RNA sequence: CGAAGGUGUGCUGUGAGGCAUGCUGGAGGUAUCAGAAGUGCGAAUGCUGACAUAAGUAACGAUAAAGCGGGUGAAAAGCCCGCUCGCCGGAAGACCAAGGGUUCCUGUCCAACGUUAAUCGGGGCAGGGUGAGUCGACCCCUAAGGCGAGGCCGAAAGGCG
RNA sequence: UAAGGUGAUAUGAACCGUUAUAACCGGCGAUUUCCGAAUGGGGAAACCCAGUGUGUUUCGACACACUAUCAUUAACUGAAUCCAUAGGUUAAUGAGGCGAACCGGGGGAACUGAAACAUCUAAGUACCCCGAGGAAAAGAAAUCAACCGAGAUUCCCCCAGUAGCGGCGAGCGAACGGGGAGCAGCCCAGAGCCUGAAUCAGUGUGUGUGUUAGUGGAAGCGUCUGGAAAGGCGCGCGAUACAGGGUGACAGCCCCGUACACAAAAAUGCACAUGCUGUGAGCUCGAUGAGUAGGGCGGGACACGUGGUAUCCUGUCUGAAUAUGGGGGGACCAUCCUCCAAGGCUAAAUACUCCUGACUGACCGAUAGUGAACCAGUACCGUGAGGGAAAGGCGAAAAGAAC
């Protein structure tokens, strides 16, 4: 049946995006967070 | 729409290719590799003045470079510029 | 915020007790008005958000003293 | 600051060719020379198309660790030992056992 | 090089510029179309193009 | 002139064990007396890996359906060519968007992937291929809603505008 | 510094270099796209679109520079409203973001313990937030003592699981005094006189000395086994060097080192010296911190849970004296002793480790030790926060098996 993934580009980037993580200071922490593990994609990009 | 310098940077290479010998058999136009960031008009600058011939028309596409998986790991080729190159009727080289 | 501009009096914290001394937390906030201040030297009236305790300072050093206090913290009015 | 350089005639100290002699080819910065007609190799080299070019098994002088060697002392008919001192305003080799520059 | 260099004006080494600018124009070209024997040329001009502005920049600079 | 470990054997200890030695192995081992413990495993529906069992069993994914001649090939029910047969046809055709991202075309190869074989493939490798003033985006314009100089508000963080 | 080189998988190609512009090492420079605080505006990061000024042997758009916000300052402007003030523009200077732990502060849990549970505990812990420094904070008595005296702060050892607090339960838990580390004392609340007089900081120069490259660095040969000798055996030698590593088996004497002795054109640390802009020295006569201390109410902090409860902070209401004065000495009073609040600064002993160098371990040795010995915060999973592996060993040498 309908699963629970229906992709959006454009609603991926604004939830989970570079820019919205920045937009916040919890979501600037995120990425904060990301980088002291050293992840390779801090956020799904282009 | 040109500096010499720049015109100079923004060739890269000819492209050979079945599609690239046709189109100049067939139709008077070079096809070429050039910069990334070029555009047709410092392409058709540029082949004016460096091979010195004259153009009627730049087309331009970019293609997007292939990747290539390695066990668990991609690579991933570079995008370039292709130049579709059209030479007045009066052909030459 | 609910700051005394004169004294810095702002809310703190501490407890509810009951008979049975439960404590939960809670505020105590300062005792704040908006008034009017008649400013001689600058024939103008500021508005200042003080406590009452403020108030008592400003009767005590005039205005004047007080709001020369303000400037020389920076604060503006 | 290397005590064996390419085109010293050495004298092997160590392995199956001890006791010869040869002029270094080549050193090489893993710690290892090439010396002329020493720890030869019979390889079988395979066949490559690119330029119809048939195998065949090859002689070559495999690389010898440096310290395996000495520096020939012609005028003693020993092995010897390189020290460096300064003569002139260049620094030179020597000989250890005879204080002999290089 | 580098000291024959730093003895040209800016004139003259702009002229340069353009002139190893060419050649590399050039090179890219042969190579491109598999006609550079001698690979080993591309840096060397890559490298003088370096020089050249390096000087011009020290030239402006003081 | 063969250490540790592995595998046999002989002797010995009440036992946990010990010593000797054949074979394997190929560079380490450690008496004695002391010293310190990540010190002993069969169980915890323990943890990780490896390998059994059921068993060469069930199954091979819509009951739209196949038959033959020729070809390629080491091999052909399945790939190519041909003649027939059957199925869909408000779709099982064609074209957009979203989403994917080279899967497209050609050559070449078949281990693994493909629920079988595979010469074939959306599989491996290499090369090629996407051409715009007027098709779309960008662009100008706004909707819900978002952000928001100053500003209002809030222990701080911040909320609202 | 050099006879070898153009980083790795990783060959090959074309080349560079050998006595000094090959390469390599270190100091100082140059260049340093785009995104990102991101700062010309916008935005779904690495993209879209501008304004103004400059440039066109072609003066097209393309190129180059500037243009974010906030704060302090200045100049020019400028309302309601006469002056003024707000406002407005421009310029100068600064900030912004990131990041280990330690550090000061604003907020502040619960499971749990009490063999249930609410006072109490956990605990001012976890967490969130703000800010700073190489340390932070604290600090030169309105402090203790006890009629003898001590003499700021911070840290360590005792005092002591004591005195106490406590549904006097569970628990919580001092201080006096003693031994130590370290030690350092100042300024304003003001005018005169003498006047740049001690001090600090920013900073030029000098020497000294560290750091960032480096330089020299002793002494073994025969024989046996073996594929190979560092092993056995023989006889030598160095040692302020027998720390360690490598080399075809275990090497003081083969190689790199090690003991010891040395070295910097350049940048930088720290130190004495010195120039500089600024800061003010000592002297006399002054002055002496008020919405404060105290108090009523509610809370909080003190080991101290309101108790007979001193001391501290203060949300709220009040409110002194002025050295002939005031605080404290654990309710309170007298006596006596002691100190001087309502202004500020201050090094050391103390806390820590993202990082750099050197050295060490009765620490691990591939299911261990990091999650990761290996291209791992990867593959993979998840919308996302987030979660998160497996996986080392041919040989001495590829001689990696021509035919
Ligand atoms: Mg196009
Ligand atoms: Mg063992
Ligand atoms: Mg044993
Ligand atoms: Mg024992
Ligand atoms: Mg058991
Ligand atoms: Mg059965
Ligand atoms: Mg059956
Ligand atoms: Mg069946
Ligand atoms: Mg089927
Ligand atoms: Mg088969
Ligand atoms: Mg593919
Ligand atoms: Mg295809
Ligand atoms: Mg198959
Ligand atoms: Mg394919
Ligand atoms: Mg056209
Ligand atoms: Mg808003
Ligand atoms: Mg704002
Ligand atoms: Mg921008
Ligand atoms: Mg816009
Ligand atoms: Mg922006
Ligand atoms: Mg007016
Ligand atoms: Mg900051
Ligand atoms: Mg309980
Ligand atoms: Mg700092
Ligand atoms: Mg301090
Ligand atoms: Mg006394
Ligand atoms: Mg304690
Ligand atoms: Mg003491
Ligand atoms: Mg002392
Ligand atoms: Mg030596
Ligand atoms: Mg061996
Ligand atoms: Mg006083
Ligand atoms: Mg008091
Ligand atoms: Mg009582
Ligand atoms: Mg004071
Ligand atoms: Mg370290
Ligand atoms: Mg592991
Ligand atoms: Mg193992």
């Amino acid at each position: 049946m309908k699963r629970t993934f229906q992709p959006s580009v454009l609603k991926r980037n604004r939830s989970h995006g570079f820019r919205a993580r920045m937009a916040t200071k919890n979501g600037r922490q995120v990425l904060a967070r990301r980088r002291a593990k050293g992840r390779a994609r801090l956020t799904v990009s282009k | 729409m040109i500096r010499e310098e720049r015109l100079l940077k923004v060739l890269r290479a000819p492209h050979v290719s079945e599609k690239a010998s046709t189109a100049m058999e067939k139709s008077n136009t070079i096809v070429l590799k050039v910069a990334k960031d070029a555009t047709k008009a410092e392409i058709k600058a540029a082949v004016q003045k460096l091979f010195e011939v004259e153009v009627e028309v730049v087309n331009t596409l970019v293609v997007k470079g292939k990747v290539k998986r390695h066990g668990q790991r991609i690579g991933r080729r570079s995008d370039w510029k292709k130049a579709y190159v059209t030479l007045k009727e009066g052909q030459n080289l | 915020s609910r700051v005394c501009q004169v004294t810095g009096k702002r809310p703190v914290t501490g407890n509810n007790r009951s008979h049975a001394l439960n404590a939960t937390k809670r505020r105590f906030l300062p005792n704040l008005h908006s008034h009017r201040f008649w400013v001689e030297s600058e024939k103008r009236f500021v508005t200042l958000r003080v406590s009452a305790k403020g108030m008592r300072v400003i009767d005590k050093k005039g205005i004047d003293t007080v709001l020369a206090e303000l400037r020389a913290r920076g604060e503006k009015y | 600051a290397a005590k064996i350089r390419r085109d010293d005639e050495v004298i092997v100290l160590t392995g199956k060719d001890k006791g010869k002699r040869g002029k270094v080819k080549n050193v090489l910065s893993s710690g290892k020379v090439i010396v002329e007609g020493i720890n030869l190799v019979k390889k079988h080299q395979k066949p490559v198309p690119a330029l119809n070019q048939p195998g065949g098994i090859v002689e070559k002088e495999a690389a010898i660790q440096v310290s395996n060697v000495a520096i020939f002392n012609a005028a003693t008919g020993k092995a010897d030992r390189v020290g460096f001192r300064f003569e002139d305003g260049k620094k030179v080799r020597f000989f250890k056992s005879n204080s002999e520059t290089i | 090089k580098a000291k024959e260099l730093r003895e040209k004006s800016v004139e003259e080494l702009n002229t340069e510029l353009l002139n190893l600018l060419r050649e590399q124009f050039n090179l890219r070209m042969q190579a491109a179309s598999g006609q550079l024997q001698q690979s080993h040329l591309l840096k060397q001009v890559r490298r003088d193009v370096a020089r050249v502005k390096t000087l011009l920049n020290e030239k402006a600079g003081a």
